[PDB]
RNA sequence: GAGGGUGCUUGUACACCCAUAGGGUGAGGUUAAGAAUUACACUCACUAAGUGUGAACAACACAUACAACUUGUGGGAUAUACGCU
């Protein structure tokens, strides 16, 4: 049987359930802590899969050697005394053991593994170079951690531990969106994969891979909706007889140009700020627009993407095509103000994956 | 290319016969023309029907 | 200059992305339907199948598949705008 | 206690000096060619220096320091890639390697790689007859058996100063590198440069004046400088007044009878800190010219009137005014001979 | 008046407040000066923000409308402000 779910993440955040404040500091201690080993694993995986690869090539430069990662019990070649992934899991749990939990290693160990032979093609020639990790990095948590999940009504939140810790879930007033989400899980009905956790001074958030199904309509195939997504006009659709515009150059070009011109702004001003405490009271003003705008284009282009997919639905549109798309792909590549105020990727991707979500076939040409 | 009519057509009412254009009055060129056909361009060329 | 430019820029480049559209070659898409096409058109309009299923079933890539689609779609459209001004 | 010597990198561009376009275009394949040696190289390197490094993190395996490698890769790239530069390139990882070696092991930072298109190193050793040609208007000198011809082009910056320095012997070279960014040969030049002692020198005129978006603009032969913008001086000036007129609204509606001093001191307060932060900003604002005075070793410093009627003035006000606002006139004669430079009238 | 805090996350606006927060400071290194003292786009860090209960800078309860809610990680690339020539 083919894929019947679409992968989907939420942000739920969460409380640590202590009475006191000097636990609840601890425990977001450890959490940092938590963070900070992470990110270090993540280099020392990263270093320890790159390294390995070399000597295969100073190998095969010594004697032609066929040296292949593969443990040599089972493979005359091989060279590695295990499994890779094992070995990278080892090198890093034998020094950050007792700190952070193992399933985080496991998670990113995993995570990096994946792509890393994907990257081996780019890595051969060389047009990539080694990642190197954030330090306000989500950390990884498998599924495998997730534990003791319940409802209190008491204290009208879910409790559960992230590996031995309680944690209040604050749903505030979201008594329906994801409301019945969580309670799709402690009931058996609901799939979830390997969540990231991040921290933000204070707050703390959880993201959750939650496996969404799709959701089938009335749609016909032989329906087609013209789809087309200028800087003037960002979605302006057609169906039949059915026009629709969804989007407008005040409130996606001139907001962001605004957002971009009073960053700039403080830029200016801040260099003859309050001066001799250090570079970053100075740019105490710009790290306010750290997202700002990233945030504002990131909700704009969802509203219009779900504006398009509802309209298709409306009007049976089992086929959306985008018109001249690769044109103007090629023009903006070679300009500078339609590739930096136009975001085409982010809009394409909302677009292929919520219309692949309601059955829509998406095409571009 | 004169803007007249070609020997043969079909003088339907509102048809051109002797098209023409006649200098536009630019009164003096205060400076929001000017920015204004910087930017925008020469749209509004000096001349009339 | 510059400042003239930057608000030209600001004015005509988001408008450079609709005026190709508007500027459009007028192809002259009447020539006869090609077999391929006109298949994945039939399969996906009347026999109302996906396209990884006309791709697998015409052993062709997903891309390719697409893009024979939306020729197709073209001088179709093509065809039935020079039937409508002619009827 | 800082080095005395500042490093200064510029990238000028580099041709085969070679007549005919074929042998320019062995010269180009080879460039190319020793690129690829180098990259290799250095991956090698890095790895297997790592590797030697972390030797008790490095069990998964079945089974000085730099003569090693050194010795393997000039076996392997022997007679193709003069030796000079490899060796050059293997002396830089390990000195890059022990000076961030600390941050390697706690893993604070990951391993640095390279890519295909990284500027391979050389020494001054690659370089040889480094002087001035007229005739052909090129900064001639001969790179690993090979002569070179600079293509410096339309290049009215500092560069042509920066080599006719460097070929007379004025500026100390470093460690250069050599780019083949997009078929144009670049050289990115690392000069190290003893600062010479700037003393003031009062034989150049220094001119500074009052402006309208662009407050004091001051020029000095080549160079101009200005101190601060207009909405940067006006945004503390515009939060303060309205944060004043807010206070001043929700005193008058606040809790009274408890003593008008109570009522009105962050009232005033908020009025008089605008005189201090004017006073601190004319005091920033002349540390700056002053500062541009002595950077640019210059004696003399005038302040024009350049006051006008009608025109275009008259009808706007100018940033910092006249030249008296808050004692600014004041504020730069003293601090004029505190420094040393003249600041006489204009 | 911008900008913010609480009102799950994002956007808009909204009630209540904070807001000279583009500020008020503390420490370490360094520099200059006879000293007071100044300086650093040098480094690190602290400090403001709904109502009620509550001795409380403890904790708990309560607190607006519409739309959206698949993110995270990394690489390549460009540009902005600042510093040097």
């Amino acid at each position: 049987m083919g894929k019947s779910t679409l992968k989907h993440t939420r942000k739920i955040q969460i409380l640590i359930d202590l009475p006191t404040k000097d636990e609840k500091k601890e425990v977001m201690d450890m959490m940092y802590q938590w963070r900070d080993r992470c990110f270090r694993a993540a280099n020392i995986i990263v270093t320890h899969l790159y390294v390995q690869e070399m000597i295969k090539d100073f190998f095969y430069l010594s004697e032609g050697i066929k040296y292949k990662l593969a443990d040599e019990k089972k493979d005359e070649k091989g060279i590695l005394q295990r499994s890779r992934m094992n070995t990278t899991y080892r090198v890093v749990s034998d020094r950050f053991k007792g700190e952070m939990p193992t399933n985080i290693l496991s998670t990113l160990n995993h995570g990096l593994i994946s792509s890393f032979n994907k990257n081996r093609v780019q890595y051969w020639k060389g047009e990539r170079s080694l990642p190197n990790f954030k330090k306000d990095m989500a950390f990884p948590f498998g599924l495998q951690g997730i534990s003791r999940l319940v409802y209190d009504e008491e204290k009208k939140a879910f409790c559960f531990r992230l590996y031995r810790v309680p944690f209040k879930t604050y749903l505030g007033k979201d008594f329906t969106d994801k409301r019945m989400l969580l309670e799709r899980l402690v009931k058996g009905d609901v799939k979830l994969c390997a969540s990231n956790i991040q921290l933000n001074g204070g707050k703390i958030f959880w993201l959750a891979v939650f496996e969404i199904e799709k959701e089938k309509h009335s749609l016909k195939p032989e329906v087609i909706a013209e789809a087309s997504l200028s800087l003037e006009y960002p979605i302006v659709v057609k169906t039949g007889k059915n026009r629709l515009t969804i989007g407008t150059k005040e409130e996606f070009l001139y907001r962001r140009l605004a957002i971009q011109a009073a960053r700039r702004r403080t830029q200016v001003g801040a260099t003859y700020s309050r001066s001799g405490k250090g570079k970053k009271r100075k740019l105490k003003a710009v790290d306010k627009y750290h997202k700002t705008e990233s945030n504002y284009v990131a909700h704009r282009i969802h509203v219009y993407s779900r504006k398009l997919i509802d309209f298709c639905i409306k009007h049976q549109a089992g086929t959306l095509i985008l018109m001249n798309q690769e044109d103007k792909v090629g023009i903006a590549k070679e300009e500078e103000f339609v590739l930096r105020n136009w975001s085409y990727y982010e809009l394409m991707t909302k677009i292929k994956y919520k219309a692949e979500k309601a059955g829509i076939e998406l095409i571009i040409g | 290319e004169y803007g007249m009519i070609r020997i043969g057509a079909e003088v339907k009412p509102g048809d051109i016969l002797i098209g023409k254009i006649t200098p536009k009055g630019e009164s003096d060129p205060t400076p929001e023309e000017k920015l204004l056909r910087a930017i925008f361009g020469d749209k509004a060329g000096d001349v009339k029907d | 200059k510059e400042a003239i430019e930057d608000i030209k820029t600001i004015v005509h480049k988001g408008n450079e992305l609709g005026s190709n559209d508007t500027m459009t070659n007028e192809i002259k898409f009447s020539g006869e339907l090609s077999e391929e096409q006109a298949k994945v058109l039939k399969m996906r309009c009347d026999l109302k199948y996906s396209f990884s299923e006309i791709a697998k079933e015409l052993e062709l890539s997903e891309k390719e598949v697409h893009q024979e689609f939306m020729k197709a779609y073209k001088l179709m459209k093509a065809n039935h705008q020079l039937q409508l001004q002619s009827a």
